[PDB]
């Protein structure tokens, strides 16, 4: 089983479905949230081939004492954003793409949308998932706003740091972000 | 001039107003310049042909290459980023006659301000 | 001419052309193909409509497809813009030749009303 | 010869922004016509324009709109016509020779919207 | 050719106002500027001015205010005609008069810097 | 011939005022610039201004800063009347005297940063 | 020209659409002239070589150097600020053969609108 559609038809079903279990207590408690987000999902994204990407040519000099901290580090920065991220909540549609026939590449590019009523007018959001070698099934490494990518605003933000402090700087920073909501829902 | 040119291919599907011979460039300077354009009879899909020079050839293929435009009146261009090199995961560098994986679409205007402030 | 370049035409309407004139591109992801012919008006319902030609190279063309006229750079030429359509084999589709019509379209943007809708 | 004959129709306004003579009048993007004159009322202070259409196009309800719009973003300008709809019975006078329209819009200025708003 | 008469007005921020610029009624040309000068004792800047005689019915209540036409095109003043009515003196405008109030023009830099508070 | 005299100033930040500039006052030219340049030690600017003698008599307290005309236009350094009073604001602006306040010019960076971040 | 002029080196990331021979300003007033920039091979970092003036020869050794465009559509051209001097403490003068450390860098029409709420 390595079709790609598949996956992503069970993976909304299944978390716009234990999403609809709660509607007070997540907001009486934003601490659902980062728990949800762990619930599911991160099966379905990979973490190593994606945190690779932001430190560069540098990772030919990491010492091993140190590339497990980051490691660890990113899954716990990563949890907040997307925890964030989930306001919205209108009943809103996500159509998928039709089938297509064999891949003639180990990668491809696959896409959704959604539409509500209530809202303004839609927006689609390219996924990007990665045919490895021997991994049997597949894992999605980056998400596509809208002619803007989420690696490449973070690739070079991150700059001067990696070049006068190093990954140490990066590093206990990255954490330091607490833990919080908005009071603007 | 020295051309001891290699080249390589690449696949889109928007370029927005990329006229032929236009710059290439790698962190604000040039190396190169595109050649040859045309589209896929089978699917339509536009592909396009570019040459490099020979000093600069220690690419890791795991790297990216983006569209974008200069000043605010300006001529669009090829932007480019290098990664990294590791075993098992990602090696191979460029041999001539080789594709880039990985693209990205073009920058539109009008839909964004349509979009938003809406 | 442009050396031979055999050719055929299609048909369309619309509701507010803007400011295109003759003889403008036709281009599909940013790769022009054919230029336009006519536009006119009806004398029974006011309705702008539009001749245009293709170059006979291109021959499959699902009968659902986009037409949407647009802008280029921030102040320049008004072009034409296609986009292709999927097609579903064991159902009901077809392919256009030479006298046709394209089934939908889309308007074309102005300023003053929405700078008057919003921010007024 | 510019043209075949043609007839004329008159309007009023308010304030007509920088209209200048022989300026074209459009239909949804084409044009057929010109305009003639742009003058003063003596009495009020008001300005009215006169202007006229081909004779080719011969049936037009009363009941439509007459409105002043830029040209591009950094242009002229140009009058922008609009019809109203068909409706025997209640809607019927014909556009002959000489008459005025009822209703109409006004222009639109720069620095008046920043004191209006965004301020 | 016409004979034509003048008028004063005194102002503030002149903002750029080159001699020989038209003026204008809801949109219509008229008369034309004479010349702009300075006070030696207040150090204010005053308004030479000049108008055709046909258009005779102007009263007293009435403003002037500078504004730009088009985008980043020239510049004028506009003229505004006040509403009459009866009881109150009329006041009809002869050669060699004033007005009383008016208007000044506008300055880019503070609008932005009170856009940032 | 202007039978004029000189005037002295400090600044920081003199954005793009190339030499041959008026010195408006009110939408007026009343001088030009002739000379700017740099102290061999801190490292300031300074420049000399010259106006014409009619317009005499300004009170020692006023305000100098520099500004652009419309929107793309060019630079002018305008003036700002100060105030006169007596006793403790006496005496005039003789021939070849400072100016004490200023204000610096304006750029782009500053505004984008005071937004977003 | 004929007065000898003394030169330096500094290293960047992501100059934008600079170019050679463009001045060097400060608090407003040209100084010094940009001589070459250029590539290094087993990095890839753009490098630049500038020449000074002579007369002005009394900086201390921390001060901040970056490039900002001009008026509102003009060109682009390098901006050097003074930094803070201390007696007592060690802080000297820039000789030949130097190189100034801390920079900033360039902005694009593009990362803006990224960052625009992501």
């Amino acid at each position: 089983q390595t079709n790609p559609y598949k996956l992503m038809d069970e993976a909304a079903q299944k978390t716009f479905d234990r999403l609809k279990n709660e509607q007070p207590q997540i907001r009486a408690n934003p601490d659902y949230l980062r728990t949800i987000v762990d619930q599911e999902l991160l099966p379905y994204v990979q973490v190593k081939y994606a945190g690779a990407l932001v430190l560069g040519q540098y990772y030919k000099s990491a010492t091993p004492a140190q590339r497990e901290a980051y490691f660890a580090a990113f899954r716990e920065y990563l949890k907040q954003a997307y925890g964030q991220a989930l306001a919205m909540y209108h009943g809103q549609t996500y159509q998928i793409a039709p089938e297509q026939p064999l891949g003639d590449k180990t990668i491809v590019p696959i896409r959704v949308t959604i539409i509500d009523p209530n809202g303004r007018p839609p927006v689609r959001l390219d996924f990007q998932w990665r045919k490895n070698s021997q991994t049997g099934n597949w894992q999605a490494y980056d998400m596509i706003a809208e002619g803007v990518s989420m690696i490449t605003t973070k690739q070079n933000e991150w700059g001067t740091l990696l070049r006068t402090k190093g990954i140490d700087g990066l590093t206990a920073q990255l954490k330091s972000i607490s833990q919080q909501k908005i009071t603007l829902e | 001039r020295t051309e001891p040119t290699y080249t390589l291919y690449a696949t889109f599907d928007n370029i927005g107003g990329l006229k032929a011979r236009s710059p290439v460039s790698i962190g604000g300077v040039v190396v190169g310049r595109v050649a040859d354009i045309t589209l896929d009879p089978k699917t339509y899909l536009p592909r396009v042909t570019l040459e490099i020079e020979q000093r600069y050839n220690h690419i890791p293929d795991t790297s990216s290459l983006s569209i974008r435009t200069s000043g605010l009146l300006g001529e669009q261009y090829l932007a480019l980023n290098v990664g990294f090199e590791d075993p098992e995961l990602g090696t191979a560098i460029l041999k001539d006659g080789d594709t880039i994986q990985d693209t990205k679409s073009a920058m539109v205007l009008e839909d964004l301000i349509g979009q938003f402030l809406y």
